[PDB]
This record gives structure tokens, C-alpha cells and sequence, in this order.
């Protein structure tokens, strides 16, 4: 309880999501006279107390956790007046580094502050990532166990320049005869293959690349190994309203009058069905002739041949073309493609193999028992779902491809001795329509929150445990049975694949059986009021409600593998036979594929001890350096540092060294009582100050106390140092007045 | 079987 | 995880094999061989009985028993050394670990799952079972879940039909003419040619010539004329020794049986008749989706033009503007295992197992309670 | 108050009247109370003058008789050192942060005020002795 006249407390706003308010009558304990902005009038209606604000000197300090009084108000405006007012984009929470995007260049980058940073301990500096990059840098000296950075956020966040800075700091620091020219002239090729147009935005990425830097003995610089993971298959065949699929494909139409192209007989970027779907083909602002261009210049730049980028670009227009294949049905449960039909033609022409074998293998598939075999007719929708897993299967083999010969340009002979890692991953996402991609992406984002909620739960139990502290006052939040509810059996992933093989499966029989198997039995799954067609799912962020319309189209990929051994039979040239080069796998669903992509990189990163960074964009329009109070709540809510900041304002928020102590507060302990060590002189004056030890605690090297005990020292401290300046100024005036007084008397 | 067949 | 055994105890064939698997690992002929004459040689390495393609290739010294006939298990010993053979030398395979599918026959005696459970528990310690209807594995394995599937095998023949994935069960048919009575039909109309096949392993050349010749005529008495009048039918074969014999109008006659059960003296109708009479006793609400997904199962539907003769002489019962439909996929003899292995990996079935704590607290009558 | 330190106060007051009526200001009232060794705050001033407004602080006039009540309410040393010792612990205070918080904290007085008072008593550090300007100030 602290209310009064002249206090300041947030009130909820649907324009901006807290107002400022002045608190305009003490309170007494039941509704509140405010007086705001824009003059004043409100009374405010309590419900069966606004949130309370810290003193002017607190806001804008280096650590969201340095706060007094913590909440989202609290947190939303001091990385507002740092960002706007300071022009300072780097902030930390907790252990969290937590990044804003200027969205214009900056000078904070220099070599000179890289040099300033390198040798700092965390708490030492302004936060920065070369801050993050260095304590890397750091641990992986003090113990030999692998570091790992987990850069995260919305796309167009700026997750692909801070892991650009990052390696830059450990390429200045350590590095030396480069990594740095091929690292960085990767990138256009990773983006090229691997990003689209996503509905909110260009340029999104919609796989996690993952950086190795390795060091020797010394810890110089030995190289780079580049893996990939979580890939979204399904794009390269379906694509929603204004998406597009992976740029390659538009960069490779848009390069169709080049000479070297005539032969691929490419056409405009709508004529192929796995590029018109999206209805938008240009991007505004994007050439992607040009893009072609250095592409392919940062392809020979890693010296992948140019025999290579034409093999490349000749399997892809293999795709396009494979894409307009039409199936005619000739009954219920037979097809056939029709005679002479020109996209296969060409698409046997480029891939270098009988017309008349593609044509019988993509409209029958094969089965033998061990003695004998069978040849069966398909439908027209096998026929189309055996072609687009085709389509999907060549595309991710070229991608494991194309970044294996990166690898082979990245790779360097010494034996690596320690590795410090960098990922750039897709954060949490939500949209006003959200589908399997979605699904995929939001249940990746639950695993790497599990990791970063245990990681954060064991840095505490040992600081408590340098400091005799009892672990039961700590906990966190579990969000275990919601991975249990995507990932276990008769789980929403599984009650999928199910449905792809049930016959007759459906959107329509999947909803089903989720409402079935999940309704009233599970409490983090609901179902939309007034659909049948759709799900809510409560992750830790928020409740995201998905459409099952077109989950079991995108789930799907089999291969039928005598068009995979037609393929390998090509004998034109070197790259198809070379993809499929070393099954169960042929038949795994993109939901198998991805669970096991993921759990790879949980094994990956469980091996390891993380670093993170969080990236929130301020705005949608790329205004320079002006922020929305409304997204970037959204982002604090879907990086989990609200949460986190929730959780810690339970326990112990803030905590100070006793001689930093002794340097605040000072003012309020007598010269008398001070003793010849500070550390017992603060551990009396504080029982003095307050009475209860329950509000604060002892450590070794810091006192802990709870939320909002700081500001009352502070109040306390303040009003005590405004009256020792009544009595001195009150000596000085009084001595004017004197002065003046006896001079007339004079 | 056990009546109207063999087995 | 561990894959569940799927398996499935025909009269002729086992079929069996590992769930998830697109075609059965091992078939073999269900089949008991035992020596039947003296053993001169000493030292050879004498063996009490052959099983599946050892007692095949021996045949000429053993007596042949199958241990089903009408898909009733008449003799438990040997269908225990089947199953033995099955998981430890065909399949290789501990049956400690696995789920175990099996299937039966619909009708057929209660005592019949008693018996094949308590085996299974006791002698194999499996830890869990199923017993599953061969016609309703047909659909799984034919992408429907709606239709009247006619199923035939070595021992039984039965009309299962299912509407929206509800069975109907006073419509079921159980027809009890099959491959092996149309084999000793086949002896008995080759000995009019002087040709004569009278032991268990001579019958067994009678079988493939039947698998290798039998076609169904489209219409019996123009073919019958035209085979009298004619040699254009005539064609010939070669026994294991070497002698030639030559088969006319008879390998047609052979597999007419099943259209005219009269000739083995059997009551019933043929399979079109009792088709149909099952499709009568369906709600006539259903009757159009029923004539419609006419689904052939199982070996002895093999036969080439039978699904012709089947639509012509439904098209000839049947209301005039009924669109019949036959649906016979090439690969039909396997379709009751395809269908095993689609059930048993479905996650909604782990639930459907008889597990061995369950068999342990009811006793083997659980299996007529936890199952249809 | 006696006899003796009415007649002091009184003729004091009388050379302060500025109108020739007798009477001094009320804004004058609270300079006529330190000068007569009162160090009352300004807060305490006003509560002693009644809260004023502005019209009659600036223009109505009191004699000596009204202002005495007001004068013994404001009439009726280790606080003076711990204020001091706030901004110390070798016994100094720096010029520039007491004039700082002088002229900007509290009761805020003007940079001339200060200035008067801390001439001469800052050395070449800038630092004051403050129990020397303590007894120097309290005189
Ligand atoms: N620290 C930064 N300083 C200046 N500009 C930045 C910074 N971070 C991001 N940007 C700008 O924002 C753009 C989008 O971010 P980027 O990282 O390229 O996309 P994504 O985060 O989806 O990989 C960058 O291309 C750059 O123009
Ligand atoms: N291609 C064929 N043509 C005609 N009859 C066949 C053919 N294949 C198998 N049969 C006969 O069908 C029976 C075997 O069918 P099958 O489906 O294996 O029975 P089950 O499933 O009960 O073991 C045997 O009588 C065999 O002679
Ligand atoms: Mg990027
Ligand atoms: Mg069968």
C-alpha cells in the first residue's frame, strides 16, 4: 500500500496500451480521482489497484530487472524512452538480452567498440551484442563445454544482422589468417533457396541455419560448418493468398530471356502452378533479375562451378515444369496423362529420361510380396499428392546439397577443438489465419522455451546456491503438457498422421477426432465457438486458433520409389544422379519429418549452454526508429519476457552489493552509527529502515529484496534529502534576509 | 464343424 | 517403437509380416508334412515333421495334412508348429516383444478365438492380441469405407457388408465353397480324361494346374459348345515328371462350381445369388452405395473374368438403373494382410489390444467381449 | 516576549515601514522574523501569515501589534550537523552541489543568496568546511 496525491499509477488504453496517469486524492480502502494528459478528468473503477510506477531516476537503466515496481507498463516504457530518447537498441532482462530494431544504420558497430567491449564482464558495460558475443567468448575459455547464441523473433526483426555482428566480434577478437568473406558470402545463397515472401512480410526465413564457428587450442579461428534445420518442405507446393514460394524460383523465372536459360524454356513467373497460387509475383522494391545475379556470384564466390549452378537451376526448372503435369482421369480409381503432353515432354527432356517411363511410373505404382510383383493403377488425387512429394522430395535433397558444398568451402583441416554456435531461428508466430506451417513453427518455439525456462531455473538454483538461499521460494512455469499435447501419442501430430492413412481421412473426420480425443479431456485445448472446422490451442504466449482446412494435403509426402529409381537413372548429367545419393523415410510425413528435424536440434543445443537474444520490430511500414506500443507488447509477450519478468517480480527482483548500497543510501544511515565494515553497518541501518526481514534477504555479496522496496527507500531517501536543503537553505536565506534586514536598520 | 461339415 | 506382427492364418497360405510393411515378409503353404515310409539310410538326420516349403519340397515322401479346413483349426499341434515356424524361422522374430494381429473368419466357432488366444498367451507369452474380420481388412486395404466385400479363400467364402464403417451383421453371408473344393472338384473331372491324381501331394499338382489354367466363362453354354466343337480352347500342361497332359472345355468347368454350387451337390446359391441376397437385406437406403464398392477379396477370386461374369450376372438381378460396380485390384489375394497392416498401425487401435493383464484377470472368454 | 525585546522588534519594524502608516507587508513579515533570530521555512511563513494570496501579500499592510502573534508561534544543533553531514566524511562540501541543490531543491533560494554566504569560505579544491560555516552561518 502506497497511494497518494501526486503519485503516478498506468491505466489501460485501447490507443496506446498503458496512459500515464496522476493519482489526484490519496486512495482509501474504493474508486480513484486521476488526472492524466490532455487535461484531467477520471474517475477509475476498481474491479473485486492500477499499476504503479517507478521513480524518474529508475526508468531507463541498462536492466529491465533493476526496476522497482515491475510490470508491462513498466517494461514497454523503458524500452520506448531508451529507444526513442537515447537511441540505445540494446537492452537486457535478466540473463535475456532483449534487441530493438533502429531499422537505420547506427555508428555503435565500430572496431573501436569492439575492441572496448572485448575482456568486459556483462555487468560492467551498456548492453550491446558484441556484450553477448564476448561472454561467449568467455565461457567457452573457462570451461571447454560449447556455447551457443539463440537469436529469435518475428521475421524482418533483424536476426540474420545480429548473427552478421556477432560473428564479427569473434572474427575481430580471435580471428585471423578468412572465415568472415565466406560466411558472409553465403548468405544470398541460404536467403535465395531458403526464404519467400511470407503474408506479413518479404523476406521471411522460414528454416533454422545454424553457425559453428570453430577454435583451436588457442582459441583462434580455425572455420565454419553450417547445418540446417526445420526446413518448410511443404511451401515448394502449396502457398496461401499473396505468399510465394522460395525466391530461387522467381529469381530463375525473371532470369528466363538469359542466354544460358533458352534451353530451360522457362516462362513468365505465373505460368507454373507452384508459382501462380500465390497471385503475386512481384515483389515491390525486389528485382529478382538482379538477385539472380548475386546469387549466382555468391555461388562462384564459394566456388561452387558454374557446371554446378547450371545443374542447380536445371533441376529447378525441372520442378517448374514438373509442377504443370495434369492428370486426366479415365475412371474412379484410374488415370492416365494424356498423349503427348508437353510439360512432361520437357520435364523428360531436361531430367534426361524416357518420356514413356515417367508417363507409366507417375500414374501406376508398384508393390512386391517377396516371390512376385504387382503393377496397380492410382487416382487422380495419389497421382497429384505422389507428384507434389516428388516435387517436395528433389527440393529438399538439392537444399542438403547446395549447403554440403557450402560446407566443403566453410570446412577447414585443423582439428576443431571447441565450438561457438549461432542460430537464427523463426520466433513465435500468430496470424489472422494460421495453418500448419504455423503449427510446426509454434510447437519448435515450445521446445526452445522449455530449454530457456530450464536453463533460467538452474542459473538461479545456483546463484541461490552461492548464496545459502532455500530453492523452494523459486519456480517456473512448466509448459511440458502442452508438448505432451502436440508431440505424445493420440496427440494432435499423431491423430494426423493417422488421418493421412485412414480412408476416406479428412479435414472434416481429423477435427473430429481431435474434439474427440482432446475436448473436455485436456485443459489447454479448446474448441472456436461458432466452427467445427477449427482449434484453439493454448501455448505459453497466447491462445492461437488454427483452421484444419488443408492440414492433410501439407502433411503429406510419399515418394514412390521407382520414380525416384527413374531419376537416378538420368545419365545426361552429373548433379540429379548425385541428390540421391546415400526406406522407411520415403514414406514419413512432413510432421515425422519435422518432430525429427527438431529433435535433432534439441540435441544439438541440449549439448550445449545457450546465450539469447531477442529481436522485436517496432513497426510494420520500415519507418526509421519509431516504435508501436501495440506489436511490440505482442513481441515481449511472444519472446516469453513478460513471463519471465512476471515470475521474477514473485520472487526477489532486485538485488544490490552492500557497498553499492552504502553509496545510494548513505543519507539515510547516521555517521554515528556506520561502523569500521559497511557490510554489518547496511545489515543493522536496513532493519532500522525496515522492520520485517521477509521483504528482503542476506546474502554473502548482495542484499535481496522484493518488488517495490527500492522506490520506498528511494521516497524516504528523497524527502529526507529535500529537508537537510530546507534547514541549509533555510540558514542561507534566513542569513539574506538578516543581512538586508539590518543593513536598512544600518 | 462339430455338425453339418467335416472340420 | 516396437511394430506389431501382422498376421493372417488362411486356409491355403499364412501370410505374415511386420505392420507398416507394404506386402507380407513371409508366405508359405500352411502345410504339415510327416514321413511315411521306412528309413533305411542311418545318419541322414531324421526329422518328425516338415512345415511350409520343406514339407513342399519333400512331398513326394510325406503325407500332407492341412491343419485348417473351412478356416476352423482341426488339429492344434500342427497349427501351433505353424506358428512356431512363423516367428522363429520364417519371420525371425522374438514373439516376447511384438503385438500379434490375427485374423479369422466371420461365423466360424467361438471356441475357435478361445483356443487361438490361450495359445498365444501361454505358449508365445505375446504381450498383446487381436483377432480381426477377414472381409473388414479388405476395405482398409481398398481405401473405402463402404461396400459389400465378397471374400474367398482356400477353406471359406463370405459377404461382409459395410456401410460408413458400420458392419451389418444379419447381412452377412457365409459360403462354404472354396479353392480346396474346387481342387477336389477338378480331380474328379480330370479322371475323365484318364488323368488321375489320387494322394495329398498329387492333389497338390492339381492346385497349380488349377491356379495356372482355370479362367470363368462370360457365358457357360456358348463356351461349352464352342469347347465341344473346337480345339481352340484345348491346352496342355506338363506334369513334375515330364508327362504331358492336355485340358479342353473341363478348365472352365472347374471354377463354374462357383456360380453353379449343383455340381458339388452343394444347396446354395453361387456367390452372385448370395451377393445380392446380402445386399437385400440391407435398409434400402444403403442398397445404391452397396452396388457400388462390390469389392473382390482373397485367392480364389483370382480367376480370370470373374469380375466380368460377377457384373453381368448382378447386372442381370439387380434394378436396371443400379450402377453396379465390380472393384478387383490386381493384388487382391494380398488385401486381407494390407489391411492387417494398415490396423494395426493406426494409433487409435494401441487402445484396442487385448493386453496379457487383461487376459490374466478374465481368462481367454475376454476376447468375445473386448472385440467384435 | 519582555518588555526589552518588544521595544527592539518594535523600533526594527518602525524602520521598515515603507508607507509611513507603521506597518510593514506580510511578504516582509517573514525577513522581520529571521532577522530577529527566527529561522522559519517559507512554508512556515505562510502558515503563520494565514496562506495569503497573492493581492494581499504584496499590498495589505500590518503593524507591529498584528505581526507579534505571528512572531511568537515562529519563535515557540545535531540536526544542523547531519544536514550538514548529508553532502560530506572529512567535514567538507562541495560549492557547486550545495548550490545546486540549494537553488534547485526545496525552498529554492537564488545563486546571488549563496554566493553571499560561501564567499570566502571555499578553498582551492572547492571544498567548505562545514562545521566552520555551520558556526559561521548560525551566529
Ligand atoms: N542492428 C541493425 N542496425 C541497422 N539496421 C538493421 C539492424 N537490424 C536490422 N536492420 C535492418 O532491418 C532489415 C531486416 O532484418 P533482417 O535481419 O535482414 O531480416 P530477418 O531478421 O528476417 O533475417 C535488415 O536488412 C536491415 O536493413
Ligand atoms: N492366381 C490364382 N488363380 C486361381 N486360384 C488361385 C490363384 N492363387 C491362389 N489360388 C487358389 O486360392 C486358394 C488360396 O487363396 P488364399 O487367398 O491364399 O487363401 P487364404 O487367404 O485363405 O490362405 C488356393 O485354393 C489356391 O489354389
Ligand atoms: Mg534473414
Ligand atoms: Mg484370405
Amino acid at each position: 500500500e502506497l497511494y497518494t496525491k501526486y503519485a503516478r499509477v498506468w491505466i489501460p488504453d485501447p490507443e496506446e496500451v498503458w496512459k500515464s496517469a496522476e493519482l489526484l486524492k490519496d486512495y482509501k480502502p474504493k474508486v480513484l480521482q486521476l488526472r492524466l494528459e490532455e487535461g484531467k478528468d477520471l474517475e477509475y473503477c476498481l474491479d473485486p489497484l492500477p499499476p504503479l510506477r517507478n521513480p524518474d531516476i529508475l526508468v531507463g537503466e541498462n536492466d529491465l530487472t533493476a526496476l522497482s515496481y515491475l510490470h508491462e507498463p513498466a517494461v514497454l516504457h523503458n524500452l520506448k524512452v531508451r529507444f526513442i530518447d537515447s537511441k540505445l537498441i540494446y537492452t537486457y532482462c535478466g540473463i535475456v538480452l532483449v534487441a530493438i530494431n533502429p531499422y537505420e544504420q547506427l555508428p555503435i558497430y565500430g572496431e573501436d567498440i569492439i575492441n572496448a567491449y572485448s575482456g568486459q564482464n556483462m555487468g560492467d558495460m551498456d548492453p550491446h551484442i558484441f556484450a553477448v558475443a564476448e561472454e561467449a567468448y568467455k565461457q567457452m575459455a573457462r570451461d571447454e563445454r560449447n556455447q551457443s547464441i539463440i537469436v529469435s523473433g518475428e521475421s524482418g526483426a533483424g536476426k540474420t544482422v545480429s548473427a552478421k555482428y556477432a560473428m564479427r566480434y569473434f572474427a575481430t577478437v580471435s580471428g585471423s589468417a578468412n572465415v568472415e568473406e565466406k560466411v558472409l558470402a553465403s548468405n544470398p545463397i541460404m536467403e535465395s533457396i531458403g526464404n519467400a515472401k511470407t503474408t506479413r512480410n518479404d523476406n521471411s526465413s522460414r528454416f533454422g541455419k545454424y553457425i559453428e564457428i570453430g577454435f583451436d587450442k588457442r582459441y583462434r579461428i580455425i572455420g565454419a560448418n553450417m547445418r540446417t534445420y526445420l526446413l518448410e518442405k511443404s511451401r515448394v507446393v502449396f502457398q496461401a493468398e499473396e505468399e510465394r514460394n522460395y525466391h530461387i524460383f522467381y529469381q530463375l523465372c525473371a532470369s528466363a530471356a538469359l542466354p544460358e536459360f533458352k534451353t530451360l524454356r522457362l516462362g513468365n513467373a505465373n505460368y507454373f502452378h507452384y508459382t501462380k497460387q500465390g497471385g503475386s509475383p512481384v515483389i515491390d522494391g525486389i528485382d529478382d533479375a538482379k538477385e539472380m545475379v548475386n546469387t549466382r556470384q555468391a555461388c562462384t564466390l564459394l566456388g561452387i562451378s558454374d557446371s554446378y549452378q547450371m545443374g542447380i537451376f536445371r533441376i529447378l526448372a525441372g520442378i517448374l515444369h514438373l509442377g504443370n503435369v495434369e492428370f486426366a482421369s479415365r475412371d474412379s480409381d484410374s488415370c492416365a496423362i494424356p498423349p503427348k503432353h508437353d510439360p512432361l515432354t520437357i520435364f523428360c527432356d531436361l531430367m534426361g529420361v524416357d518420356y514413356e517411363e515417367m508417363a507409366h511410373w507417375l500414374c501406376h505404382r508398384k508393390l512386391a510380396t517377396a516371390t512376385e510383383t504387382y503393377i496397380k493403377p492410382i487416382s487422380k488425387l495419389h497421382a497429384i499428392n505422389a507428384r507434389d512429394a516428388l516435387a517436395k522430395h528433389i527440393y529438399a535433397n538439392l537444399f542438403n546439397w547446395i549447403v554440403d558444398h557450402v560446407n566443403k568451402a566453410l570446412h577447414s583441416t585443423v582439428k576443431q577443438h571447441s565450438f561457438i554456435g549461432v542460430l537464427d531461428i523463426y520466433g513465435f508466430e500468430t496470424f489472422e489465419i494460421n495453418s500448419f506451417e504455423q503449427f510446426c513453427i509454434n510447437y519448435a518455439n515450445e521446445k526452445l522455451q522449455q530449454q530457456f525456462n530450464m536453463h533460467v531455473f538452474k542459473l538461479e538454483q545456483e546463484e541461490y546456491m552461492k548464496e545459502q538461499i532455500p530453492w523452494t521460494l523459486i519456480d517456473f512455469y512448466d509448459n511440458q503438457p502442452c508438448i505432451n499435447l502436440i508431440e505424445a501419442k493420440m496427440g494432435v501430430l499423431d491423430l494426423l498422421d493417422e488421418e493421412c492413412k485412414m480412408p476416406k481421412g479428412s479435414d472434416d473426420t481429423w477435427a473430429q477426432k481431435l474434439y474427440n480425443t482432446h475436448l473436455n479431456k485436456c485443459a489447454l485445448f479448446e474448441k472456436p465457438r461458432l466452427s467445427n472446422k477449427a482449434f484453439i490451442i493454448k501455448h505459453f504466449a497466447d491462445k492461437v486458433e488454427y483452421q484444419c482446412e488443408g492440414f492433410l494435403e501439407k502433411n503429406k509426402d510419399t515418394v514412390y520409389e521407382e520414380q525416384i529409381k527413374v531419376l537416378k537413372s538420368s545419365k545426361k548429367f552429373k548433379l540429379l544422379p548425385e541428390l540421391f545419393q546415400d526406406s522407411k523415410e520415403h514414406k514419413k510425413t512432413v510432421g515425422h519429418q519435422f518432430r525429427n528435424s527438431l529433435h535433432l536440434l534439441m540435441e544439438t543445443l541440449n549439448a550445449t549452454t545457450p546465450h539469447y537474444v531477442r529481436c522485436i520490430k517496432p513497426n510494420d511500414f520500415k519507418f526509421p526508429f519509431t516504435f508501436d506500443e501495440k506489436r511490440a507488447v505482442q513481441q515481449l509477450r511472444a519472446c516469453g519476457v513478460l513471463e519471465t519478468i512476471r515470475i521474477s517480480a514473485a520472487g526477489f527482483p532486485s538485488r544490490w552489493t552492500y557497498q553499492e548500497f552504502f553509496s545510494r543510501y548513505r543519507v539515510l544511515m547516521k555517521q554515528k552509527d556506520v561502523l569500521s565494515d559497511r557490510k554489518q553497518t547496511c545489515k543493522n541501518v536496513l532493519e532500522k529502515l525496515i522492520l520485517d526481514k521477509d521483504k528482503y534477504q542476506f546474502g554473502k555479496t548482495k542484499i535481496f529484496f522484493r518488488a517495490g522496496q527500492v522506490a520506498y527507500l528511494e521516497k524516504i531517501r528523497a524527502d529526507k534529502l529535500r529537508a537537510a536543503c530546507i534547514r541549509i537553505q533555510k540558514t542561507i536565506r534566513g542569513w539574506l534576509m538578516r543581512k538586508k534586514y539590518m543593513r536598512m536598520r544600518r | 464343424w462339430x455338425a453339418x461339415c467335416p472340420a | 517403437e516396437t511394430t506389431a506382427l501382422v498376421c493372417d492364418n488362411g486356409s491355403g497360405l499364412v501370410k505374415a509380416g511386420f505392420a507398416g510393411d507394404d506386402a507380407p515378409r513371409a508366405v508359405f503353404p500352411s502345410i504339415v508334412g510327416r514321413p511315411r515310409h521306412q528309413g533305411v539310410m542311418v545318419g541322414m538326420g531324421q526329422k518328425d515333421s516338415y512345415v511350409g516349403d520343406e514339407a513342399q519340397s519333400k512331398r513326394g515322401i510325406l503325407t500332407l495334412k492341412y491343419p485348417i479346413e473351412h478356416g476352423i483349426i482341426t488339429n492344434w499341434d500342427d497349427m501351433e508348429k505353424i506358428w512356431h515356424h512363423t516367428f522363429y524361422n520364417e519371420l525371425r522374430v522374438a514373439p516376447e516383444e511384438h503385438p500379434t494381429l490375427l485374423t479369422e473368419a466371420p461365423l466360424n466357432p467361438k471356441a475357435n478365438r478361445e483356443k487361438m488366444t490361450q495359445i498365444m498367451f501361454e505358449t508365445f507369452n505375446v504381450p498383446a492380441m487381436y483377432v480381426a474380420i477377414q472381409a473388414v481388412l479388405s476395405l482398409y486395404a481398398s481405401g473405402r469405407t463402404t461396400g459389400i466385400v465378397l471374400d474367398s479363400g482356400d477353406g471359406v467364402t463370405h459377404n461382409v457388408p459395410i456401410y460408413e464403417g458400420y458392419a451389418l451383421p444379419h447381412a452377412i453371408m457365409r459360403l462354404d465353397l472354396a479353392g480346396r473344393d474346387l481342387t477336389d472338384y477338378l480331380m474328379k473331372i480330370l479322371t475323365e480324361r484318364g488323368y488321375s491324381f489320387v494322394t495329398t501331394a498329387e492333389r497338390e499338382i492339381v492346385r497349380d494346374i488349377k491356379e495356372k489354367l482355370c479362367y470363368v466363362a462370360l457365358d457357360f453354354e456358348n463356351e461349352m459348345a464352342t469347347a465341344a466343337s473346337s480345339s481352340s480352347l484345348e491346352k496342355s500342361y506338363e506334369l513334375p515328371d515330364g508327362q504331358v497332359i492336355t485340358i479342353g472345355n473341363e478348365r472352365f468347368r472347374c471354377p463354374e462350381t462357383l456360380f453353379q454350387p449343383s455340381f458339388i451337390g452343394m444347396e446354395s446359391a453361387g456367390i452372385h445369388e448370395t451377393t445380392y441376397n446380402s445386399i437385400m437385406k440391407c435398409d434400402i437406403d444403403i442398397r445404391k452405395d452397396l452396388y457400388a464398392n462390390n469389392v473382390m477379396s482373397g485367392g480364389t477370386t483370382m480367376y480370370p473374368g470373374i469380375a466380368d461374369r460377377m457384373q453381368k450376372e448382378i447386372t442381370a438381378l439387380a434394378p436396371s438403373t443400379m450402377k453396379i460396380k465390380i472393384i478387383a485390384p490386381p493384388e487382391r489375394k494380398y488385401s486381407v494382410w494390407i489391411g492387417g497392416s494398415i490396423l494395426a498401425s493406426l494409433s487409435t487401435f494401441q487402445q484396442m489390444w487385448i493386453t496379457k493383464q487383461e487376459y490374466d484377470e478374465a481368462g481367454p472368454s475376454i476376447v468375445h467381449r473386448k472385440c467384435f | 516576549f519582555n518588555k526589552d525585546q518588544l521595544e527592539e522588534f518594535k523600533e526594527a519594524f518602525e524602520l521598515f515601514d515603507r508607507v509611513g502608516d507603521g506597518k510593514i507587508l506580510y511578504s516582509q513579515c517573514g525577513d522581520v522574523m529571521r532577522a530577529l533570530g527566527q529561522n522559519p521555512t517559507n512554508a512556515e511563513v505562510l502558515k503563520v501569515l494565514g496562506n495569503p494570496k497573492s493581492d494581499e501579500l504584496k499590498s495589505r499592510r500590518v503593524d507591529f501589534e498584528t505581526f507579534l502573534p505571528m512572531l511568537q508561534a515562529v519563535a515557540k544543533y545535531e540536526d544542523y550537523l547531519e544536514g550538514f553531514r548529508v553532502f560530506d566524511g572529512n567535514g567538507k562540501v562541495m560549492g557547486a552541489e550545495l548550490r545546486h541543490v540549494l537553488t534547485t531543491l526545496g525552498e529554492k533560494m537564488t545563486e546571488e543568496e549563496v554566493e553571499t554566504v560561501l564567499a570566502g569560505h571555499e578553498d582551492s579544491n572547492g571544498c567548505i568546511n562545514y562545521e566552520a560555516f555551520l558556526k559561521h552561518i548560525l551566529s
